[PDB]
């Protein structure tokens, strides 16, 4: 299984 | 069939959303690519529902 890339979008 | 085609991809993997901004999609489902420009693209499932999932389990899928 992969790693998750980082987060890049924008949350709230 | 439109001079500018929907761009698909088929998932490779279960990913369960881990907040509400991500979108939950499971192990060969179609899903329309709505924005691939970040590692996590937003992406549209059949039921309509959008969010963003890891590219790294993401196919391509060939146009017609």
């Amino acid at each position: 299984p992969p790693e998750l890339p980082s987060v890049d979008y924008n949350s709230l | 069939s439109n001079a500018q085609p929907k761009k698909y991809a088929k998932s490779k993997y279960d990913f369960v959303a881990r907040n509400n901004s991500e979108l939950s999609v499971l192990k060969d489902d179609i899903l329309e690519i709505l924005d691939d420009r970040k590692q996590w693209w937003k992406v549209r499932n059949a039921s309509g529902d959008s969010g963003f999932v890891p590219n790294n389990i993401l196919d391509i899928v060939r146009p017609p």
